[PDB]
């Protein structure tokens, strides 16, 4: 929004094997990149052996 | 807005023609210098060689 | 381009080549990236300011 | 050919003080930005100094850095250049800041200004 690629994230531990935790935890901001390029698509990437 | 680090090797008289709203005889064609353009100048004596 | 280089002091005034670093600003919708420190000021305390 | 008229001229005592102000009004320095430059004997161009709107720091030329001074006034709407510790080498034609092409700004380069019309002839000797 407004040309700022704002990224908010947080890391917390969990004790579950599937699904998501029932707790609450706000995601603090990390960085703000003013790239300003229009974005309409995205894709995730991982590591393959 | 839109700060960029640019460098040029051009005749001395054409360095001053990058002022906003000025159509440089040679500088403008190589790099557009319309009214929306603004910036500064840092010149060095390259005539030694 | 035959003689666009090789400044000759004997003839031609003002076309001496100079190596110049030129800052470039644009009025594009992208966010700004420069904001001068202003040189700041002393941190007065316990008084109206 | 016509020549620009500037305050001063003639023989100037060495080590004295003098004022340099433009007299013509057809092409004032304010349109092209206040400034001053002098042409040494021959075909050599150089810059002396100029005054910036901030008034805290003045663009000084390495050749005469720390030598020349410029006075400022709120309502005078004019810029006067004052010379200090004049030397024999200072003998050179003085020109009003004018550009052969439209432009506006502040700079400290020798080739900032240039014009065909000659400037006031100033001779300095001991």
């Amino acid at each position: 929004i407004d040309g700022y690629f704002k990224i908010y994230s947080k890391h917390t531990p969990i004790n579950l094997v599937r699904d998501l935790p029932q707790g609450f935890s706000a995601l603090e901001p990390l960085v703000d990149l003013p790239i300003g390029i229009n974005i309409t698509r995205f894709q995730t990437l991982l590591a393959l052996h | 807005t839109n700060v960029y680090a640019d460098s040029f090797v051009i005749r001395g008289d054409e360095v001053r023609q990058i002022a906003p709203g000025q159509t440089g005889k040679i500088a403008d064609y190589n790099y557009k210098l319309p009214d929306d353009f603004t910036g500064c100048v840092i010149a060095w004596n390259s005539n030694n060689l | 381009p035959l003689q666009s280089y090789g400044f000759q002091p004997t003839n031609g005034v003002g076309y001496q080549p100079y190596r110049v670093v030129v800052l470039s600003f644009e009025l594009l919708h992208a966010p700004a990236t420069v904001c001068g420190p202003k040189k700041s000021t002393n941190l007065v305390k316990n008084k109206c300011v | 050919q016509v020549q620009l008229v500037e305050s001063g001229g003639g023989l100037v005592q060495a080590g004295g003080s003098l004022r340099l102000s433009c007299a013509v009004s057809g092409r004032t320095i304010s349109t092209f930005g206040m400034g001053w430059f002098r042409q040494a004997p021959g075909k050599e161009r150089e810059f002396v100094a100029t005054i910036t709107r901030d008034e805290d720091m003045l663009l000084y030329a390495d050749s005469v850095k720390g030598r020349f001074t410029i006075s400022r006034d709120t309502a005078k709407n004019m810029v006067f250049l004052q010379m200090n510790s004049l030397k024999i080498e200072d003998t050179a034609l003085y020109y009003c800041a004018v550009r052969r092409d439209s432009s506006w700004g502040y700079s400290r380069q020798s080739t900032e200004y240039d014009y065909w019309g000659q400037g006031t002839q100033v001779t300095v000797s001991s």
